[PDB]
């Protein structure tokens, strides 16, 4: 029941309480096991324990399948530094090692009671002998697989040996299986479903992508006299809300183009808000003094450029659109970490999106010639697909993430573009068309 | 869950029309497929119609030409109109509503299928 979970999560793990409701609803659906589970959450939302938990209280040794050793290996330290009983028969061991696993895995009462394994090993000819072993004698008690997206074709990762994962799992039968990705699309979580075999009856633990201290919006900059101007006001109201307060935290502005990210930069410098470039091609030294001073209040916004963390950061501004609507769902998600309120903007334009929309085309293009993951090319022209629409689409912004992202629709009754002032949408949609 | 019932079942002579309805009822975020089976008595199920996602339509060769089958996702709902109805056609009708997929504003959700109770149809 509940004092189980609790217990451990405390015992073994060190947390007092679960970090979000959903995960606890998750393990503790896992815990029962009537059916699969799809856990879709963020790195660092505990999506771990999700699988590590569960197996700390299943009766038998559970399997888990990750694409690299290395990821296994980092698992294996992080359980071993808890003391959890940990193996892994992966050949990493030597002739000795492999035979004693082997030889704790053959007799009953296996000391291993959460192994790693690549899916080559369990898949592998002189396993076979073992694995017959352990379903006969009925040791395995979940399946999981980690980083199941790798086996969905339009997901950014591909492993073929997870479709023969699919095979492996119809071996087995009696145990369920735990298929776990980072993030997950509603199309490449059909894959999942369709690819690993599960039951027809799945419980989708995801979480929702909405974040409700979080106010999206949109302009379109042929609208807008003064771009520079509006960036100006916006970032000002962001960095401060009261004079009594001052500025608060530090901002983002994300850009493309390096030569256009440092003139907005000597830009907001001059109009009167100071920042800095950190544009990849900056020298390491260069980069580090700049990453540095925005981690202390010296600099108040920093323009992201190509790549990037701080615990309050007040707005987040593309002054481009970005090439998939993960990529910017991931750059506005460090928008507003903090409990207060922040703001997301994304200077959506006609021209920078053709040029985006071009660069991608290339991309897919080279990807072609190279013949293979034609289905990744066909999934990253529909992100970019859907965040065009999003831009243009006329409604409300969490709902229309929502539906990308595949989770169900929010309920933001403050915090969102066209919820609040609906007809402000409608207009400026109207004055952009009229533009066009 | 989700509830599907069927409705639009009637008596039609040979030759006329009447149109079947099937919505499904619940929060879904999609549906893959929704198909009408048709089961007579004293015989196995046999498939008749499929809408999948997009509006691809799958019939049978000897069904096409009677039947079409239309559907709408934000309603949720599936048409199965049939024209020169045959004598033959006199079984019941259901659906599959295959891989339905449903959430909450929370996060939980499930991937089960659910099918309706089912609608008669009788032809002279
Ligand atoms: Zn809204």
């Amino acid at each position: 029941p509940e004092r189980r979970v609790r217990s451990t999560l405390k015992k073994v793990f060190g947390f007092d309480s679960f970090k979000t409701p959903l995960q606890e609803s998750a393990t503790m659906a896992v815990v029962k096991g009537n059916k699969d589970v799809f856990v879709c959450m963020p790195t660092g939302a505990g999506k771990s324990l999700c699988y590590q938990l569960p197996a700390l209280l299943a009766k038998g040794i559970t399997i888990v399948v990750s694409p690299l050793i290395a990821l296994i290996q980092d698992q294996v330290d992080h359980l071993l530094t808890l003391k959890v009983r940990v193996s892994s028969l992966n050949s990493k061991l030597s002739a000795q090692e492999r035979k004693e696993l082997l030889a704790d895995l053959e007799r009953e009462k296996p000391q291993t009671k959460i192994l790693y394994i690549t899916p080559e090993m369990a898949a592998s000819s002189s396993f076979q002998p073992t694995l017959n072993s352990l379903v006969s004698r009925h040791l395995l008690s979940y399946l999981v697989v980690d980083e199941a997206h790798c086996v969905s074709q339009w997901g950014h990762d591909f492993r073929p040996d997870y479709l023969r994962l699919g095979a492996l799992r119809s071996r087995l039968g009696h145990a369920p299986c735990v298929a776990l990705t980072a993030t997950a699309t509603p199309q490449v979580q059909e894959d999942v479903f369709a690819a690993l075999h599960l039951k027809k009856p799945v419980a989708i633990f995801k979480t929702p992508c909405f974040r409700a201290n979080l106010f999206y919006d949109v302009q379109f900059k042929e609208l807008i006299s003064d771009p520079y101007g509006n960036l100006k006001d916006f970032c000002l109201k962001a960095l401060g809300q009261e004079a009594d307060k001052g500025l608060s935290g530090c901002g983002i502005v994300y850009c493309r183009t390096r030569e256009a990210c440092e003139q907005l930069a000597i830009e907001l410098s001059c109009r009167g808000v100071n920042a800095k470039a950190y544009h990849a091609g900056l020298k390491a030294s260069e980069r580090t003094l700049v990453q540095n001073d925005w981690m202390e209040e010296k600099v108040p916004v920093i323009v992201a450029t190509i790549s990037f963390d701080k615990a309050n950061v007040r707005f987040v501004a593309h002054w481009n659109i970005a090439k998939s609507m993960a990529g910017y769902y991931q750059e506005s998600g460090r928008a507003g970490r903090d409990g207060k309120p922040s703001w997301c903007r994304l200077y959506y334009s006609r021209n920078d999106r053709d040029q985006v929309s071009f660069l991608i085309r290339k991309e897919v293009a080279k990807l072609q010639e190279k013949r293979g993951n034609k289905a990744s090319d066909k999934a990253t022209i529909m992100a970019f697909d859907a965040l065009v629409t999003f831009c243009e689409e006329l409604g409300c912004r969490h709902a229309a993430i929502a539906k990308y992202f595949g989770d169900a629709l929010p309920a933001c009754a403050k915090g969102c573009d066209h919820c609040q002032n609906p007809t402000a949408v409608r207009r400026r949609l109207e004055a952009l068309e009229r533009s066009s | 869950q989700v509830q599907l019932v069927e409705n639009g079942g009637g008596c039609v002579k040979a030759g006329g029309s009447l149109r079947l309805s099937c919505a499904a009822s619940g929060s879904i975020f999609s549906i893959n497929r929704m198909t009408w089976y048709r089961q007579a008595p004293g015989k196995e199920r046999e498939w008749v119609a499929a809408i999948t996602s997009g509006g691809s339509t799958n019939y049978a060769d000897s069904v096409k030409g009677r039947f079409t089958i239309s559907r709408d996702n934000a309603e949720n709902t599936v048409y199965l109109q049939m024209n020169s109805l045959k004598p033959e056609d006199t079984a019941v009708y259901y659906c599959e509503a295959y891989g339905t997929y449903t959430l909450a504003p929370t996060g939980e959700g499930e991937y089960d299928d659910y099918w309706g109770q089912g609608t008669q149809v009788m032809v002279s």
